[PDB]
């Protein structure tokens, strides 16, 4: 259960940067 | 006259550099406990090692110009 | 427990609680690439 | 041709990001050997030997209740030196002996005194009057009366206070209950300081801040600020009329003021320094005989005083035998001071 | 190489922060497995 | 049953984590707004319909 | 164009830096929009995940509060999920809220999301509806209004749950707690409102006193019917002058008043969860701290009266009775230092007492294994824990993991609730002093006082 | 008329030039400080003792009754009346009063009163006066430490019999026995408290130093320093430049404050937040959310107790709970 959960947390927590950096590339609307 | 560290730590070349000598300092001091090493540099005592399997009492030092003797004798007395 | 049939989400149900928590951080993360001008 | 004495010294003052100077030859090794040594011992070393204690990381023990302990009472005040006469060069034992509780407290000391020179040093390259070493004299009189003047006084180093968060607060409660140290006119004075101290920096903090001048446009008020701009940021005179009319008296002169913010902690922490030179000796103030000449002759004469004392007596017979465990202190059961039913 | 801000600063900094988090997630960890768990 | 029950939530799952990044992009970035706008569309019109499958579904596997 | 200040979102254009930078929404209503729905986002997120997380974590034979659980209490109370005693027949409607709140946090979190970042900044220009000036005192009661009257219908749905869709759970209910119909709610107003003109001190305890479901109900009718008739006086009429005279008309202002009043409702609930046991079942949420301490009394009454004491006539060391004492006011009551608990009141204690307090009688004579049960029980789960969950006194060793959910619930809002105050008293006096112009700091060219006569 | 009549007393009461400013806040704070004084004052004097745990065993608190300003106190009301309110008029006779604690809540809710709208009263003036109107925001620290150890602590253990005792001696009693009942010492909010209070101590003492340091000369070798400021000059008196320039160095440049506006943010935050954290402390610890407990945390292979320092903490938080209330408990747990 603990490999599974710090991957879903991992795949979670990449998220929110991720979405600053696409935009941050693309230079969007930040 | 220095760099400003924020210059430092945005370059390319400090992240090469540390890329390796960080994660290297890290392994290195988790092998200095997984080997069991820090246990011996130090003298602590491992979980099995506070007291001989009979007695539960504490090796308490005693003597003082003869502490490092008496330390070598309660160690003796535990395997 | 979970009804039977989504047992195998567990692990994802397990860390749900946190993301609020994630988006206070969030802000930082968007703030530093805005140079919180 | 110039003399290496001088030459030595213009790069010990060379303007760079870390300033070094002459006083750094004594603060940088002494601060740093202290510190590691600090880092070390709660990371690796263990205090089952001196103090019948697991007190590292290593042995499972958190960042409240790592320590670096203090000797055994054998070892009496022993600078405990890796080289001396307990452990004989032996870097092992001399961990197991307590070693880098001497190791930390006089690298520690030393390195305060190169702290202190060091604001001297600056504070006259610089060319300001040397007010902040001064001040910094009371933290050190602490360090001193505390970690050296008090076990001195005492039967060993064992009973200075240990490197850590919970051993501090085990000192703490030892004071208590053997000491009486809260009944300590010195401590009080001490309490005053610290907490007046903290009093002038909140409300004078505060007072500036909601006295400024509006000298800009923000909604922040940070930005309109300028350090070399000749006029006070806020209004003395605003400020000296609201308390006035608030508290009924008002700084008038701010050299006062910011001396007295000086004053204040620096005295405070000094006079707490005596009362505990007094405890190296156990010259307490422990009681008050009138007290105790009244409740022994009348059994419903009752004050706080009385009451907290019974806490003292519960402190030193539940505490000593695992505190002390040099002593071999066994209290049968029935010995043990306690209320009802507790 | 030794260029200023090829690595944005909002990166370095985000990403070490997540590093701090980690190790201390970690030993929050510990205190209740192995030694220390009072288990 | 079972088996498809959990393929429709799990496509829910994915589809729900391509949105969360998705759809913030979409909304503040400048090119492609009118194929964004479409997709946005079609994806949350597709999370509707799939949390209603799994909602009904619920009932044959629980 | 490429101008990392060519935008309206930075110090330069708001007047605000980064760390006040939610100050920069004041007058943009459609982004302050966005920022009020997702965070009504966030909220449900949280209620639908956590429950999640609650059940997924349930074990059903231990008590709830054995388990850390803090939301499938409140869904029980409600009478789902539960029967006699609070035990658990069924956890899908735990599931359910849990699914259910989750879901709709998508929705709200993709309307926040739109309306903060790709909808219109200003909805002014957009709808004279939806627009809206802070100093508009019309536009402002009639939000108010609308709100008021949903609030008013959340009140209803309370109801509505009591009296017609299977009740509330009902530790009182005679024969033991049980899941219960509420059909004769209190409408009577001197009920009522007499709760709100009690003394909040002890043995009165103001409206946290509250001890049926009747008084529940029919207050929940009250609080309905008065908010949406509030709700319609303030779409119908604009603030009076004496209103118009007292108030500051800002945002911030606004936001103040809500702040000290969250604050208060914030105080109120620590209260309510330690010390009432009718909205709080102890069944869900463990005993409260008067109940435990009352419960220690009972179990070593019951144990020594076993033994062949005579708990009536035992003299304690100090001269009061061991067991049994009297009030300052006569009533019979447990001893020892739980004299101080006599005003708490409990379905597992009721049946032992009468006119005069505890009845001796009762006490010899009718005390069922189920009360020895519930007060070993409550003893054994008095709220007192440490902060790494190490349940009981502080000297405990390690090995019961417990800290009561009226502990966490009781501590959590009071730190919310002070923080509150401070939160009102800062933007309360900020408002003012904006209002008034100085919010930036006194005009070198204009300083009050230096035009005031010196005080001596 | 009356609007006239009733406004002259309104412009006199938020007049900004009584010497002691009134304001509305003050039309409460200054009869309920009044009675807390008064009553404080006379009963720490004169006062018999008090059945403060409600055992028929009264303390003395009053100098009269043989105690110095040390061991005085003005005792709490009786743990038989708990939490319920005691005032004169519920009491049979003065002596009845007296016996059970009555001057207490007298006074702590007058006072409680009393420092709540004198907390007003500082933004009100501060209104009147054209200021910036945050000073409240930092006297709520303190207010808010009262505030937890007067009424919070008491109400979550159900008695003003535990509330902080008013006295120099009691407040030490008050102190030893919560360690006992919450391991306050090993509570995060009390560290923090502690950090705001030897930190507020140590920036007071850092910011008085480096300006006292880098006073401008304007005073002869004869006259006090203090000479070199007069009240309501314009020029700022001390080289803000050159107080930077030496901590700067002190420890390094970017570690030192030279915006005079940050600085003395800083120095309202740090003791203010830290205060508020350690009134929470109370505050929670008020309804049993304790210290850390690793009490036998530390185990060795074959399952012995190896202690550690909380361990020795835990043995002297016992020394104290079997000792205090000595006569007040018969069953085995002290739940409250
Ligand atoms: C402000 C300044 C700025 C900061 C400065 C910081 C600099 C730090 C460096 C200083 C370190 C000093 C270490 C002192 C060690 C010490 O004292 O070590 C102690 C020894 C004495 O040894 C002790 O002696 C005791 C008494 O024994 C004697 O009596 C016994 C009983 O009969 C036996 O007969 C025994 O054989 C006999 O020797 C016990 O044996 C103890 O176990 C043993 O530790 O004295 C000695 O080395 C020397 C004693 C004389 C010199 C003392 C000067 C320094 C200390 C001043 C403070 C005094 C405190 C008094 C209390 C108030
Ligand atoms: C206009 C706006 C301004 C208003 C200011 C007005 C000034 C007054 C302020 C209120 C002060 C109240 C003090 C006493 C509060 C109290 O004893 O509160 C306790 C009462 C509950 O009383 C208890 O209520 C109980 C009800 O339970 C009974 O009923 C239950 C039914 O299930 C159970 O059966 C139970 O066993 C049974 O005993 C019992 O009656 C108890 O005897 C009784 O003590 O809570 C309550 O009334 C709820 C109210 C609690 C308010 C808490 C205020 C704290 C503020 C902190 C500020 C922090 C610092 C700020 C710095 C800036
Ligand atoms: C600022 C530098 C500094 C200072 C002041 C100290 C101070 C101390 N160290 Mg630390 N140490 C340092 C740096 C320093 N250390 C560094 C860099 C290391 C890492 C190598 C260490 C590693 C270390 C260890 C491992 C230990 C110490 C210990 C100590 C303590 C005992 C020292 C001692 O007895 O020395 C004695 C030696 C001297 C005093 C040298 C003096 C030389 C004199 C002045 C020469 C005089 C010549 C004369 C004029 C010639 C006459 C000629 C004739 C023919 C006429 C003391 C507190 C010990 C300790 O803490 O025990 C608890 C200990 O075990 N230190
Ligand atoms: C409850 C938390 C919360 C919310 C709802 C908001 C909301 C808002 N903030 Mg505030 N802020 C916050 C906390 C919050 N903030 C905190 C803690 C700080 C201190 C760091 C700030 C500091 C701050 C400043 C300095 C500013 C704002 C501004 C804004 C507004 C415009 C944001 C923007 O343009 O970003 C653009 C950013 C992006 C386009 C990156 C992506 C952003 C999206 C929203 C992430 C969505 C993630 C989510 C998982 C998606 C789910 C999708 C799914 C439902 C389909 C917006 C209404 C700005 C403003 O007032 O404008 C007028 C502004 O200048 N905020
Ligand atoms: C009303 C708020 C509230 C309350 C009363 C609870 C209560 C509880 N939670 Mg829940 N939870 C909450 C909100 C809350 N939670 C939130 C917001 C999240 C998302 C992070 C969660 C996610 C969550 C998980 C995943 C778990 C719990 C669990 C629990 C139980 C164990 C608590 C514990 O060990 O804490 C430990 C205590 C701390 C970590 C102390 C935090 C101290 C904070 C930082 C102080 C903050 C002060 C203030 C807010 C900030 C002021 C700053 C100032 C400058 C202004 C307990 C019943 C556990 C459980 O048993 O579930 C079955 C569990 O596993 N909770
Ligand atoms: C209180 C929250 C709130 C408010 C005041 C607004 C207000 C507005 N919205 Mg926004 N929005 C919201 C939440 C909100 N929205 C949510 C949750 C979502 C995600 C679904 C959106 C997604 C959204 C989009 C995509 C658009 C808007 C648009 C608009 C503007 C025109 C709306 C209109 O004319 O509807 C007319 C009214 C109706 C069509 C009937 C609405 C009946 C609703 C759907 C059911 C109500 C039932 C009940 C009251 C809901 C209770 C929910 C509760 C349990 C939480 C207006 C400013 C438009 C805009 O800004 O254009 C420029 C636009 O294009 N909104
Ligand atoms: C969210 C709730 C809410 C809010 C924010 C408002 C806000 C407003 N109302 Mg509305 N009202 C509401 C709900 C609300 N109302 C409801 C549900 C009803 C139906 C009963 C009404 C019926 C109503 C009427 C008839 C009037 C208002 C008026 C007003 C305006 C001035 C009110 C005022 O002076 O308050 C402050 C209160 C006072 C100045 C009175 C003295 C307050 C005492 C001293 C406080 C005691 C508090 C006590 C300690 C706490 C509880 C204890 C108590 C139970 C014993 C203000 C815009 C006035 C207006 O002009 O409307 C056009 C007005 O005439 N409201
Ligand atoms: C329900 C659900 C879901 C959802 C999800 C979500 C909603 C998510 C979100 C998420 C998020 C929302 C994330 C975020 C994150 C964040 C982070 C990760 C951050 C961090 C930060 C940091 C680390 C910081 C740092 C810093 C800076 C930046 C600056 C200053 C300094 C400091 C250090 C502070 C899904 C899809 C799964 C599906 C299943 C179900
Ligand atoms: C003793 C001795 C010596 C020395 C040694 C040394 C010098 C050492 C050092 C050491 C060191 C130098 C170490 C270090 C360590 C560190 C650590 C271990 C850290 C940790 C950290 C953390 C964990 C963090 C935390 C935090 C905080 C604090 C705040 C913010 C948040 C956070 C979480 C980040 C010699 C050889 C001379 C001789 C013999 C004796
Ligand atoms: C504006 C802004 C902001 C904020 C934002 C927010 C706050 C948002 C929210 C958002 C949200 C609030 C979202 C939500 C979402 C949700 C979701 C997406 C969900 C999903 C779900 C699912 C998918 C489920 C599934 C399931 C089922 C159905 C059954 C059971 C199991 C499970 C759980 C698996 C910030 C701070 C960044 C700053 C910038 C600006
Ligand atoms: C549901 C329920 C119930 C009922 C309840 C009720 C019916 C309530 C009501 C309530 C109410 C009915 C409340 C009210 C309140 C009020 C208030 C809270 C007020 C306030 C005021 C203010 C805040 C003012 C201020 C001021 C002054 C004083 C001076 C001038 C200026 C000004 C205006 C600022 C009962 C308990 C039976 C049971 C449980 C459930
Ligand atoms: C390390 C202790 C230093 C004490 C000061 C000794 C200075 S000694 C001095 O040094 C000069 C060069 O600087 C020489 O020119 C001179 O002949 C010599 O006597
Ligand atoms: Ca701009
Ligand atoms: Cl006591
Ligand atoms: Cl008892
Ligand atoms: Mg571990």
């Amino acid at each position: 259960e603990v490999i599974a959960q710090l991957t879903m947390i991992a795949m979670i927590g990449i998220a929110g940067p991720m979405i600053i950096f696409l935009l941050a590339v693309r230079r969007g609307n930040l | 006259g220095e760099r400003p560290f924020s210059d430092i730590i945005t370059s390319v070349r400090y992240w090469v550099i540390h890329s390796i000598t960080i994660p290297a300092l890290f392994i290195a001091g988790w092998l200095f406990v997984s080997t069991g090493l820090a246990y011996d540099v130090f003298g602590t005592p491992r979980p099995d090692s506070y007291y001989a399997q009979e007695q539960r009492s504490i090796p308490l030092v005693t003597d003082r110009f003869e502490a490092k003797q008496q330390v070598e004798t309660f160690l003796e007395q535990l395997k | 427990k979970l009804p039977e049939a989504y047992a195998i989400f567990d692990p994802l149900v397990d860390v749900l609680p946190v993301i609020p928590v994630l988006f206070l951080a969030l802000a930082f993360v968007w703030q530093a690439a805005v140079g919180f001008r | 041709e110039r003399g290496w004495f001088d030459i030595l010294d213009d790069w010990l003052k060379r303007d760079r990001f870390v300033f070094v100077g002459w006083s750094g030859i004594l603060l940088f090794p002494c601060a740093y050997l202290a510190l590691g040594g600090w880092l070390t011992g709660t990371t690796f070393v263990t205090s089952w030997y001196t103090h019948g204690l697991a007190s590292s990381y290593l042995e499972g023990c958190n960042f409240l209740t790592v320590a670096v302990s203090t000797p055994a009472n054998s070892m009496g005040h022993s600078l405990l030196l890796l080289w001396g006469p307990e452990a004989q060069g032996d870097f092992t034992r001399w961990c197991q002996l307590g070693g880098l509780w001497t190791f930390i407290a006089l690298h520690g000391a030393f390195g305060l005194i190169g702290f202190m020179l060091r604001q001297f040093e600056i504070a006259r390259l610089v060319g300001v009057r040397p007010y902040n070493a001064i001040a910094f004299s009371a933290p050190i009189a602490v360090f001193v009366s505390v970690f050296l003047i008090y076990p001195l006084g005492q039967s060993s180093w064992f009973f200075a206070p240990s490197f850590g968060v919970a051993a501090i607060f085990r000192f703490l409660l030892f004071f208590q209950g053997f000491h009486n140290w809260t009944l300590n006119p010195f401590h009080m004075m001490g309490v005053a300081g610290v907490l007046g101290g903290a009093l002038l920096c909140a409300i004078h903090g505060a007072t500036v801040e909601n006295t400024l001048f509006q000298d800009g446009e923000g909604a922040s008020t940070f930005r309109a600020f300028n350090p070399t701009q000749a006029e006070e940021t806020y209004s003395m005179v605003t400020a000296n009329r609201f308390w006035s009319q608030i508290f009924g008296i008002a700084f008038s002169n701010k050299r006062w003021l910011h001396f007295f913010m000086l004053f204040v902690p620096v005295t405070g922490l000094w006079m707490s320094a005596i009362g505990v030179v007094g405890l190296a000796l156990n010259l307490r103030s422990y009681d008050f005989i009138s007290q105790e000449i009244r409740a022994a002759e009348d059994p419903e004469f009752e004050t706080f005083y009385t009451k907290n004392l019974l806490l003292n007596e519960g402190i030193r017979a539940w505490m000593a035998p695992q505190d002390q465990p040099h002593e071999n202190f066994v209290f049968p059961e029935e010995v043990l001071p306690r209320g009802n039913a507790l | 190489m030794s260029e200023g801000g090829r690595i944005p600063l909002w990166i370095v900094a985000t990403v070490a922060g997540m590093g701090v988090i980690v190790i201390v997630g970690l030993f929050f960890y510990g205190a209740y497995a192995g030694l220390g768990s009072s288990l | 049953m079972t088996i498809l029950f959990q393929l429709a939530l799990a496509a829910l799952v994915i589809l729900s984590f391509v949105m969360v990044i998705g759809v913030p992009v979409a909304y503040a970035s400048p090119q492609d707004w009118d194929r964004s706008k479409q997709l946005i569309f079609l994806g949350s019109g597709l999370w509707i319909a799939l949390v209603l499958v799994v909602g009904v579904l619920n009932f044959f596997v629980v | 164009s490429n101008s990392i200040f060519a935008t309206n979102r930075d110090q330069e254009s708001s007047g605000f830096a980064w760390w006040a930078g939610n100050a920069r929404l004041i007058n943009l209503s459609g982004k302050l929009l966005g920022a009020h729905v997702a965070h009504a986002g966030l909220i449900v997120f949280w209620a639908g995940a956590m429950t999640l997380f609650e059940l997924a974590h349930f074990i059903p034979e231990k008590p709830m509060y054995e388990q850390g659980l803090i939301l499938i209490p409140h869904i029980a109370t409600l009478g789902w999920g539960v029967g006699p005693g609070g035990e658990v027949v069924d956890t899908f409607p735990f599931f359910v809220v849990g699914v259910v709140h989750l879901i709709s946090s998508a929705v709200l979190g993709f309307g926040g999301v739109y309306h903060a970042i790709r909808g219109p900044e200003t909805l002014e220009e957009y709808s004279s509806f939806f627009g809206y000036d802070w100093k508009d005192k019309n536009k402002m009661t009639t939000i108010l209004g609308f709100h008021l009257i949903v609030l008013g219908i959340g009140a209803l749905l309370l109801v509505a749950k009591a009296m017609f869709f299977g009740g509330l759970y009902d530790t009182w209910a005679p024969g033991g707690g049980d899941v219960r119909v509420i059909t004769n709610p209190t409408l009577d107003p001197r009920v009522i409102f007499g709760y709100l003109l009690k003394s909040p001190f002890g043995g009165e305890g103001w409206i946290v006193s509250v001890n049926n479901l009747e008084d529940v109900v029919g207050g929940h009718i009250w609080i309905g019917l008065i908010c949406i008739a509030g709700g319609i006086w303030h779409i119908l009429t604009t603030p009076f002058g004496w209103a118009r005279r007292a108030f500051i008309w800002s945002g911030e202002a606004y936001l103040s008043y809500s702040l000290g009043a969250l604050s208060m409702m914030g105080f109120i609930a620590t209260c309510f969860v330690w010390f009432n046991n009718t909205v709080y079942p102890s069944e869900f949420y463990g005993p409260t701290g008067p109940e435990a301490s009352q419960a220690q009394a009972m179990t070593f009454l019951i144990r020594d009266q076993k033994l062949g004491a005579n708990v009536g006539s035992a003299q304690g060391p100090t001269g009061l009775g061991k067991y049994l004492m009297r009030s300052p006011t006569g009533e019979i009551i447990f001893g020892g230092e739980t004299m101080r608990f006599w005003d708490f009141r409990g379905p597992w204690l009721e049946p032992l007492r009468g006119p005069n307090g505890l009845d001796l009688n009762k006490i010899k004579n009718d005390i069922q294994p189920w009360q020895e049960r519930r007060a070993a029980e409550y003893m054994t789960h008095a709220p007192l824990g440490s902060l790494n969950s190490v349940g009981g006194v502080a000297t405990e060793i390690n090995s019961v993991n417990f800290v009561s959910p009226r502990s966490w619930l009781a501590t959590s809002h009071f730190v919310l609730a002070f923080f509150f105050l401070v939160g009102h008293l800062w933007h309360a006096g900020r408002a003012r002093a904006a209002a008034a112009g100085f919010e930036k700091g006194i005009d070198r060219e204009s300083e009050p006082v230096l035009s005031m006569p010196s005080l001596d | 008329q009356t609007a006239n009549l009733w406004e002259r007393f309104c412009d006199w009461i938020t007049s900004t030039e009584n010497r002691l400013y009134i304001g509305w806040f003050g039309v409460i704070m200054i009869p309920t400080l009044l009675a807390a004084t008064i009553c404080f004052v006379i009963a720490f004097i004169a006062a018999p003792p008090v059945d403060i745990d409600g055992i028929r065993e009264p303390v003395s608190g009053s100098l009269l009754y043989g105690n110095n300003i040390i061991t005085a106190a003005v005792v709490p009301s009786s743990n038989a009346i708990g939490l319920h309110l005691y005032p004169i008029w519920d009491a049979a006779s003065l002596d009845e009063w007296l016996y059970n604690g009555g001057p207490y809540q007298l006074i702590i809710f007058h006072f409680l009163i009393g420092i709540f709208c004198y907390m007003g009263r500082e933004w009100e003036l501060s209104y009147r006066l054209g200021m910036r109107p945050w000073i409240p925001v930092a006297f709520s620290a303190p207010v808010a430490a009262a505030t937890a150890v007067l009424l919070i602590y008491p109400i979550g253990q159900g008695s003003f019999s535990d509330g902080l005792m008013l006295g120099i001696s009691g407040t030490f009693n008050f102190m030893i026995v919560f360690q006992a009942e919450h391991n306050i010492l090993m509570h995060p909010f009390h560290m923090l408290g502690v950090a705001g209070v030897f930190g507020g101590a140590l920036f007071a003492a850092m910011h008085g130093s480096l300006v006292t340091s880098s006073l401008i000369r304007e005073t002869t070798e004869t006259e006090s320093t203090n000479y070199g400021y007069k009240f309501g000059q314009e020029e700022e008196t001390y080289n803000i430049v050159a107080a930077h320039g030496y901590f700067g160095r002190l420890i390094f440049q970017y570690a030192s404050f030279n915006n005079s506006r940050s600085l003395h943010f800083f120095l309202a935050a740090w003791p203010v937040v830290g205060i508020w954290f350690a009134a929470l402390g109370i505050s929670t610890m008020a309804f049993n959310l304790n210290g850390f407990n690793f009490n036998h945390s530390v185990v060795d292979a074959q399952g012995n107790v190896i202690n550690t320092w909380a361990d020795i903490i835990n043995r002297a938080n016992i020394g104290i709970e079997v000792m205090h209330e000595r006569n007040a408990h018969n069953f085995p747990l002290d739940l409250a």
